[PDB]
């Protein structure tokens, strides 16, 4: 209807015509007849009538004749809910300062003005006077001059000489200032000397002036002379039951201004002294600043109740704000709750539901059927049925019911799971049945929850209930590929009781046809669940273009199996039954299916599945006692002896042969290994039972205990509860996070005593309290994840990029955690996937890679790929579809207009509750080493000669299987080239001290060597030996300080021994506190040690990740490439100059002494490297380093607090998330575009800028991107409703009317404040079609 | 719990002059001439 | 400085503590830790108490108290002051016949005699006394001799008291005549140097002197001047001006020069008047601010109530004479207790309730507070009445006033930060299954009517206003079916008794109940 939205500032003129009146008197109503008075707050003539086409009086109270105005009254004859759209005026005596263009932090008013913002308040509270264009009588413009100067001033100028006080002088100030030729004027400036702040401050005020001009305003519009008034409605004055009211704080607010008004209008009538009026001028200004805003100038008004009062600006802000509490989230008609059941019967697609909820929520439907079969006449008639509760009632509400979903909703709606569309089916009681697998997605328990159930009304509701939101539709999770809708944990103990061998069971070693038969068998009692039978079975395969060839074959399998196998569908194999089939056997099989066949089959496969399970379990009749929680026989034994050790440790530390440091951790160390031998014991006592036989010999088994069967399948329970229940309860922590010495030594089947009570209630309580916490910031990164990346939707199928990010599984140091399946199914390759024997292309180029390319590039063992990322996409506002991958939730390519940002933001913050030397081959392979360069030490092994080096061990088929780091100068038993065997230690170094090493051999003289100078004399008296130990520069004396211990390497001919390959001379510079061991004369041999240098986790770690936040003390990059140097020294830190190969070296950092330097001054490093050591900054690897290694950090580096949890989530999570951190460039060249050098600018504008500039006949500008946070790239954005809605509404809403700022509503966050169709999902095409039109 | 101030402050204010603050707070030593101290074993617990 | 020490920690510890902030530094206080908080910053980094009442205070502060003595010399100012302006207005002619033009209608009947003069310095013999100067010396206004005559007309009048009202009301016109002649002189002046670039010394050597006559302006146009041929074009608006002046100063009889020094005088002994009245109220604001402090908790705030306090002052100071003896402090303070007493019963609630009301409930309120301090348990409006002598419906009544109104925002859920204001709903809203009975009714009164003849139909839609902009009476209709108000009656009963019988008529009766 609109289409935009604009903001500006309000001239007196525009407020005069909003007003349809001015408010005169303070008054509300008459307190004996409750109607509303004249010309007060609540007026009949300027808001309109109190009821429907009627007048005050009552002279004209018909339809007939409105839009009168009767001549008693005033008063239009039109309907009362016109009260709610009509505003008044208030014409202020004097003016007043609008608060927020005052007190905001920028200070608005004083920006303009150039004058700070104390000279502002004080001018307004008339302290001083100002002088306005005083003129050429010596005085400056905008000049303070205390009550004492003004009056000497005024004497000896016989002239006006133009001095104010308060708000008057600065309506003058800014009446009279000119802002084009101000502009012109630090245009001039600019253009001349420039200072480091000076062209700063000059251009700033220059561009803000600027914006001003264009923004259509005028400055003296910050001064109030008239004020608006809310129309009554909404600020009501409302009779409650008996004889009180109550009352809204803007009524209050308001009379207090127009007392005040009036009041010094009255005064300046009698001419009173100018201290009675200069009090009366402030109180205004106090009050109409209260009104506006209260308690931001001083104190907030308080009002009877002693409680601050609400203000205009209180009414839009905070979390109880009309942009929260009611424009986001708000009631909701055709809605109900109850408490949820079970209903096992159910079918997956729909729900139970009570029939009076449903005859209550389906109302309107109920009446036009009844009006429209012709049982009721009219509305009331049929209201009057239902209100009877007849019988043809009950009928007509089940043909209503027939095919109308429902949405059921759980209250902490984490991800889009927790609503989903059933179909209704009426039952008896109150409380909503719920289907079991449904629960997972829900989290929902059925020991009091309750759930909310809303009903579609249109069509296209009810349509996109069905096809978007139904429950057979979202069987897998959107932040993984896996299957939500697994069977949880009593069909999982009947699955798993069913398909469980047992070793002479009745019926043994029968010969059935099939399943039938062994049904029959088993249910006529002639046959035990588990007996090994041989079974004739008959399955399917689709080895053809889905053919479904049979096979026949005799299988040796159980009666529970053969049972099972008659509700798997046709194509899957046998060998997926043929199994314990415990809790991840059941996923993998319902994955099986969803990959193999389909949708439908899997759905009907899973109903199944629950069915037999639940009947299966049921029938196996698995009860829980007090025998089956087997204390072990030896935990008495095991026990004594922890105590006597620990006795013996106790009574060593007495006699003084121990630390106290350490014996403590010897007891901690005895009681661990204790309770591990305790935890050992019992579990073989309980996981094993002897059973006799098919001939009579004993024979092992896996035990049917009651409690190992729920722990096994993965039904219920775990090893540590089993440990607690019959081992020992194990080592208690302490408030102070330290751990206590003696552990609980008894389980729950014997008692705890009152200590042991004790310890336990210390860990209950700490974990009930966490658990508050951790919900409590689960929720607060999710808010912002979905406020910094809502927007992203994909609104293209490709954008041709040839770009993308390099996959390869994850190594660390050892195993391999994450195979290079998981990181690359469903991804879409960016370019063609050569063979790893350089043959032929295996897979072409964008092709989505699904599980066959999957299989197939495992079977040819290749481990790198290059897939086509979101962080590399070249579409503007967006994503495309090619990029992003599949959508992870149907199975196939997303579709345009999924917003993909909102995925991405709840899958990252759902599981946020959840979560809290020698090198040693281990396979026979092939050394292979990366980025080292080797040499031959003296031994005539093989010795590291860098920084960087990478070992892997290819195996014969050319596949990386341990990757290890190795520091530099390692003597290495193997080389490139060769093959080894298992067990080979490859490589060993000393991890100690320091690994300055040389390179040559030769004759070691002391060349710029001078004792007393840069060495101290320290005789090595243990051995006998002459020490020159290297003092530091402070300590030694200015003689030589300048010198540097450089050890020349020379022969016994007197000639001198360069540096292999080169010229360079061989000199080591060697830093201060160096240990010099050989003396001057001494052949080295090669590397010879001339120096003996001595020296978070869970969410937070994923919230400061996000943020961007820079480490403690970020390891040092190599800012440039080149030859590194030195320059003046000790100036507050060290300094460093890196010369490059030919380019200038402006470069040089204050790099602190404290820091270890891992490069010495005559060795070159390229950028990217690493000088000092320590955490990486996610900041300088964006600089150093490309994009795709700034969101491989990250997306490696969030993906490790996730693993260690068990959470898995998809890598194109983070990649939406980091797309929209990385979203700023910063130009450091202009060229021939219309961009400032020093200028951030959106990196979608700058890209398509210079495209298409350079198609023409110019030259494009670079830039250099830029990477923020979640919380710093969220305040970005371009509109001021979204923003206002979870930024500061003060701060926004003042910024966006100065600038006159107007946005057309393009996002999410808007079109649901407005009130129309989002532009993503249903809504996309509505939107599209909307700016075709407008185009034309 | 307003704005800091000094302690010894409020020691003035309860009319306490600087010789009696460090004769309270503090210890003292005594020397003699020529230039002869009176030793103390105890006190040179550090010299 | 010691700001830079405190952003520094707090910028290093990215939080700081009450304790920190407030050492390192009410309402300056207030202001210093919410310019802190905006870094969590130029502006900021870069940067009296702000109170209303603690300005007042130091602005009132610069003031010295006057003694017993220090009141009486600014008492004979001001009298001087307006003795001044009497003596200034005495010499007004227009101003002695309008007052025997008031006295002969108040003779009239018109008015009460008494109102008209607060007596003299008997007001019937001392009306006939002046009717009769001023009839003897009205009739001599010959020039040489008349001066004398109209001096002693003008000081047998000043043994005349006017009533402040009358006397106020002759001094605006005689403003409002000086501001017409002044006008016309702006306009005369605006005219001929703006337009014109007429020097002041012609403007003086001839305007002034004379100022009656043209021959100022009329006869300097041939004076061989830019200027004097330029007031040609302008001659006809300065000859209006002139005409008017002249006809003015018939209505003056006196010099213009003269009506000037007197208004001089006028204004002279009216700054005096107020500068001393300003110096008294400066002053007695200290008494003022003394007094209103026993109304701190009755809906006003304190600064409201000084100001009002401050306008009884300056009232009573108008009002006081060193006469009576009586020390300021004590005709001072009942000006002040009434005004502030009134403006707390006039605008200290919000559905405003009259003086005489406040007053009964006052009343009430005392007799309350000695029934239940006497008798022990309460008093009950039986109880009340009797002791109070009211009809015992009256202090019900007064009983049930609204009290006053409960804040909307009251937190009153108390489990969600919920307010009253969530949970009044809106009673005037029309149910949506009302709006669908209505629009069913509609369309069945349409599918009845459809059913007889044409001339019943619109018959009926025209007396009923069924679907038509207004109803209509039986000679309207008659009007447009060319009938007299007989047959249409007659129609109208055949239509209703038609649709009265069920057949055709049954879901109707379902609307009806
Ligand atoms: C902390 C929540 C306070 C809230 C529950 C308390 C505080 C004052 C109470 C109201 C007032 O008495 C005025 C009315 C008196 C009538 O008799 C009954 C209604 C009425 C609104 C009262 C209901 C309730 O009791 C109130 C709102
Ligand atoms: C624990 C929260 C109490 C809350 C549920 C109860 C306690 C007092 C109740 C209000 C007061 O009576 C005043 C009004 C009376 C009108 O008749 C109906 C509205 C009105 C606001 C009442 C609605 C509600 O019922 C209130 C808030
Ligand atoms: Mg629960
Ligand atoms: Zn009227
Ligand atoms: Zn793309």
């Amino acid at each position: 209807e609109f289409d935009a939205i604009k903001i500006a500032l309000a001239s007196p003129d525009m407020i005069r015509s909003w007003s349809f009146g001015e408010v005169k008197k303070p008054e509300t109503i008459n307190y004996r007849t409750f109607k509303p008075e004249r010309d007060g707050l609540f007026c009949a003539r300027i808001f309109g009538p109190v009821k429907d086409y009627e007048c005050l009086c009552g002279k004209y109270k018909r339809l007939k004749h409105r839009g009168v105005i009767c001549e008693k009254c005033g008063v239009e004859v039109t309907q009362t809910k016109v009260r709610r759209e009509r505003m008044g005026h208030i014409e202020l005596a004097s003016p007043t300062a609008h608060i927020w263009f005052l007190k905001s932090l920028p200070s608005r008013i004083g920006l303009l003005l150039d004058m700070p913002l104390r000279d502002i308040e004080r001018v307004l509270y008339f302290e001083s006077y100002v002088v306005i264009e005083g003129g050429m009588t010596n005085l400056e413009r905008q000049q303070i001059l205390t009550e004492e100067q003004y009056l000497d001033a005024l004497e000896e100028f016989g002239d006006e000489f133009d001095a104010k006080m308060g708000a008057e002088a600065i309506q003058a100030l800014l009446k009279s200032m000119d802002l084009e030729q101000e502009c012109e004027q630090l245009r001039e400036e600019l253009n001349e000397t420039n200072s480091e702040t000076k062209r700063k401050k000059l251009t700033k005020r220059i561009k803000l002036l600027e914006a001003f001009v264009q923004s259509g305003n005028k400055p003296e519009w910050m001064i109030l002379t008239v004020l608006p008034v809310l129309p009554p409605d909404l600020r009501p004055l409302v009779p409650l039951d008996g004889g009180r009211f109550a009352t809204s704080d803007l009524n209050d607010l308001y009379r207090r201004v127009i007392n005040r008004n009036n009041r010094l209008k009255r005064l300046l009538d009698l001419a009173a002294p100018d201290i009675i009026v200069r009090n009366e001028k402030r109180m205004l200004q106090e009050a109409v600043d209260a009104l506006l805003d209260n308690g931001r100038r001083g104190r907030a008004i308080t009002g009877s109740n002693k409680r601050p009062l609400k203000s205009l600006a209180d009414m839009i802000k905070g979390k109880q704000g009309r942009f929260r509490q009611n424009l986001l989230g708000k009631r909701v008609d055709y809605s109900g709750r109850s408490v949820i059941t079970v209903g096992p019967y159910l079918r997956l697609h729909q729900c139970g539901l009570p029939k009076k909820m449903a005859l209550e929520l389906f109302k309107p439907f109920i009446y036009g059927k009844l009006e429209l079969r012709g049982l009721a006449t009219t509305i009331k008639a049929a209201k009057k049925m239902v209100e009877r509760e007849e019988a043809v009632v009950w009928d007509i509400l089940d043909e209503v019911i027939r095919e109308h979903p429902v949405l059921l909703n759980r209250a902490p709606t984490l991800h889009r799971l927790g609503i989903q569309a059933f179909e209704p089916v009426l039952i008896e009681g109150k409380a909503i049945q719920l289907h079991p697998l449904v629960c997972a997605a829900y989290n929902a328990d059925f020991d009091g929850d309750q759930m909310a159930v809303h009903v579609p009304l249109t069509l296209e509701a009810q349509l996109e209930a069905r096809a978007l939101m139904m429950s057979t539709n979202n069987i897998l999770s959107p932040a993984n590929g896996e299957p939500i809708i697994v069977p949880s944990q009593d069909v999982v103990l009947g699955l798993y009781y069913m398909t469980r061998d047992c070793v002479n069971a009745k019926g043994e070693g029968m010969v059935l046809t099939g399943p039938k038969e062994a049904e029959r068998l088993y249910r006529s009692g002639l046959a035990s669940l588990h007996a090994r039978v041989k079974v004739r079975i008959t399955e399917y395969e689709k080895d053809a273009n889905g053919e479904l060839v049979a096979k026949t074959s005799l299988k040796d399998t159980t009666v529970g199996r053969a049972i099972l196998w008659m509700i798997v569908p046709k194509g899957l194999p046998y060998s997926i039954v043929n199994q314990a089939l415990g809790k991840k056997a059941i996923s993998k099989m319902l994955n099986t299916c969803y990959r193999i066949l389909g949708l439908k089959p899997t759905v009907i496969f899973a109903d199944q599945i629950m069915y037999t399970g639940f009947a299966y379990a049921a029938r196996s009749g698995a009860s829980v006692g007090i025998d089956d929680m087997v204390i072990p026989e030896k935990k008495h034994e095991i026990i004594s002896e922890a105590e006597a050790e620990v006795a013996e440790i106790q009574e060593q530390f007495q006699s003084g042969l121990v630390t106290a440091g350490e014996r403590y951790n010897k007891v901690i160390d005895i009681w661990a290994a204790a309770n591990d031998r305790v935890s050992k014991a019992m579990m073989d006592n309980l996981q094993t039972e002897t059973v006799i036989n098919r001939d009579g010999q004993e024979e092992k088994q896996v035990s049917f205990n009651s409690i190992y069967m729920m722990a096994d399948s993965g039904a219920r329970g775990s090893a540590a509860q089993i440990r607690q229940l019959a081992g020992m309860r194990g080592l208690m922590a302490k408030p102070d996070g330290s751990i206590i010495e003696t552990p609980i030594t008894a389980n729950f089947r014997e008692g705890l005593n009152v200590l042991q009570y004790f310890i336990s209630t210390h860990g209950a309580r700490k974990g009930l309290a966490d658990t508050a916490l951790k919900t409590a910031n689960s929720g607060y990164l999710t808010r912002r994840l979905v406020d910094v990346a809502q927007d992203l939707v994909v609104t293209e199928d490709d954008c041709g990029t040839h770009e993308g990010i390099m996959m390869t599984p994850v190594i660390e140091g050892g195993d391999v955690k994450e195979p290079l399946r998981d990181r690359v199914l469903g991804r879409v390759t960016a370019e063609d996937v050569l063979k790893p024997g350089t043959a032929d292309i295996l897979v072409p180029r964008n092709t989505l890679l699904h599980e066959q390319w999957c299989d197939l590039l495992e079977e040819n063992s290749v481990d790198a790929v290059k897939v086509r990322s979101v962080v590399s996409c070249d579409t503007d506002f967006g994503v495309c579809a090619h990029c992003y991958g599949r959508d992870l939730a149907r199975g196939h390519i997303i579709n345009k207009g999924e917003a993909i940002g909102v995925i991405a933001a709840q899958s990252i913050g759902e599981p946020g509750t959840q979560l809290t030397s020698s090198i040693q081959v281990k396979n026979k392979g092939s050394i292979k080493l990366s980025n080292v360069k080797s040499v031959v030490n003296s031994s005539g092994k093989l010795v590291i000669t860098s920084r960087n080096t990478e070992l892997k061990l290819i195996d014969e088929f050319g596949r990386t299987k341990e990757s290890y780091k190795v520091p530099y100068g390692a003597v290495l038993a193997k080389g490139d080239g060769e093959q080894v065997a298992g067990g080979e230690t490859v490589a060993n170094w000393d991890p100690h001290t320091m690994p300055v090493i040389t390179e040559v051999s030769g004759f070691v003289r002391f060349t710029d060597m001078i004792d007393g100078q840069t060495i101290t004399r320290q005789t090595d008296e243990l051995t006998g030996l002459s020490s020159l130990v290297v003092l530091d520069s402070a300590e030694r004396t200015a003689g030589g300080k300048d010198l540097r211990p450089a050890l020349k390497i020379v022969d016994a001919q007197g000639n001198d021994v360069l540096i292999p390959g080169t010229d360079m001379p061989a000199q080591y510079f060697l830093p201060g506190k160096a240990i010099v061991q050989l003396e001057d004369g001494v052949q080295i041999s090669s590397g010879d040690t001339l120096a003996r240098i001595p020296q978070t986790g869970g969410l937070p770690r994923v919230a400061d990740l996000f943020e961007a936040r820079r480490p403690k003390e970020p390891a040092i990059l190599a800012e440039i490439s080149g030859i590194v140097s030195f320059g003046k020294e000790t100036k507050g830190k060290r300094r460093l100059v890196i010369t490059p190969v030919d380019g200038s070296d402006p470069y040089e950092e204050m790099i602190p002494k404290w820091r270890q330097l891992n490069v010495f001054e005559g060795e070159r490093v390229e950028r990217g490297d690493v000088i000092s050591d320590g955490p990486e900054a996610p900041h300088d690897i964006l600089r150093l380093r490309g994009v795709h290694a700034v969101t491989r950090y990250i997306v490696n580096e969030v993906q490790d607090v996730y693993r260690l949890q068990g959470v898995k989530i998809n890598d194109k999570h983070i990649e939406v998330i980091v797309r929209q951190m990385l979203r700023k460039a910063t130009i450091v060249n202009a060229g021939s575009s219309d961009f400032l050098e020093g200028e951030q600018v959106e990196y979608s504008r700058v890209k398509i800028a210079n495209r298409e500039l350079e198609a023409n006949g110019k030259v494009g500008a670079t830039y250099s991107r830029d990477l923020l946070g979640i919380t710093k790239a969220s305040l970005a954005t371009e509109s001021f409703i979204s923003a206002a809605s979870f930024q500061e509404t003060t701060r926004v809403l003042t910024e966006a009317a100065v600038a006159g700022k107007r946005d057309e509503l393009r996002g999410l966050k808007e079109n649901v404040i407005v009130g129309r169709l989002i532009p993503a999902g249903t809504g996309y095409a509505y939107h599209q079609d909307r700016m075709r039109r407008r185009a034309a | 719990r307003r704005r800091k101030l000094p302690a010894t402050i409020i020691l003035r204010a309860l009319n306490y002059t600087t010789e009696q603050i460090l004769d309270l707070f503090f210890e003292k030593v005594i020397f003699e001439i020529k230039l002869q101290m009176e030793l103390v074993p105890e006190r040179l617990r550090g010299e | 400085s010691q700001l830079k020490l405190l952003v520094t920690r707090g910028k290093e510890q990215g939080y700081l503590t009450y304790a920190e902030v407030n050492d390192h530094l009410d309402a300056d206080d207030l202001m210093l830790a919410e310019n802190t908080a905006d870094e969590d910053a130029a502006e900021a980094a870069a940067q009296r108490t702000t109170d209303p009442v603690r300005m007042y205070m130091r602005e009132m502060g610069t003031v010295e108290l006057l003694t017993r003595e220090g009141e009486i010399d600014i008492a004979k100012r001001i009298e001087d002051g307006i003795n001044q302006v009497q003596c200034s207005v005495a010499e007004y002619p227009e101003a002695i016949t309008y007052l025997l033009e008031q006295y002969d209608r108040v003779e009239a009947e018109e008015a009460r005699l008494s109102d008209l003069i607060t007596g003299f310095v008997l007001a019937r013999e001392k009306f006939a006394e002046l009717r009769a100067q001023y009839v003897v010396t009205r009739d001599t206004i010959k020039h040489a001799t008349a001066q004398e005559e109209i001096l002693k007309l003008s000081e047998v009048f000043k043994q005349f008291r006017l009533v402040p009202k009358q006397f106020d009301y002759l001094v605006n016109s005689m403003r409002v005549m000086m501001d017409r002649v002044r006008t016309q002189e702006r306009l005369i002046m605006k005219l001929c140097v703006e337009q014109c670039k007429m020097p002041k010394k012609n403007f003086i050597t001839l305007f002034t002197g004379n100022e009656t006559s043209d021959t100022w302006f009329n006869a300097a146009i041939a004076m061989n001047k830019p200027w004097s041929e330029k007031l040609h074009d302008v001659s006809e608006e300065v000859h209006r001006a002139l005409q008017k002046l002249q006809q003015i100063e018939e209505e003056t009889g006196l010099t213009i020069e003269q009506v000037k020094d007197i208004n001089r005088r006028m204004s002279i002994g009216e700054a005096k008047a107020r500068r001393a009245k300003k110096e008294m109220v400066e002053a007695n604001l200290r008494l003022v601010i003394s007094i209103a402090k026993k109304y701190t908790n009755r809906g006003l705030q304190f600064l409201d109530l000084i100001q009002e306090g401050n306008i009884g002052l300056m009232k009573a100071v108008d009002k006081f004479e060193y006469r009576r003896g009586y020390k300021f402090s004590t005709y001072a303070t009942w000006w002040i207790r009434q005004a502030i007493t009134r403006s707390i019963a006039d605008q200290a609630r919000t559905i405003r309730i009259p003086v005489h009301m406040i007053e009964t409930i006052n009343k009430l309120n005392r007799i309350s507070r000695q029934m239940l301090q006497e008798m022990g348990r309460e008093p009950t409006p039986e109880e009340l009445a009797e002791r109070m002598l009211m009809p015992e419906d009256k202090i019900r009544k007064v009983l049930k006033i609204a009290k006053e109104p409960i804040s909307m925002e009251t937190p009153i859920g108390d489990d969600e930060d919920s307010h009253l204001g969530d949970f009044i709903e809106d009673t005037t809203l029309e149910l949506p299954l009302d709006s669908a009975t209505t629009e069913s009714l509609r369309a069945a009164t349409h599918d009845v009517l459809a059913g007889l003849t044409a001339r019943e139909a619109k018959v009926l839609r025209m007396r009923f206003g069924i679907d038509m902009n207004t109803d209509y009476t039986l000679e309207e209709v008659g009007k447009q079916f060319d009938v007299t108000r007989e047959r249409i009656r007659q129609i109208e009963a055949k239509a209703l008794r038609k649709l009265r019988h069920p057949s055709r008529s049954e879901v109707l009766r379902s609307f009806l109940d």
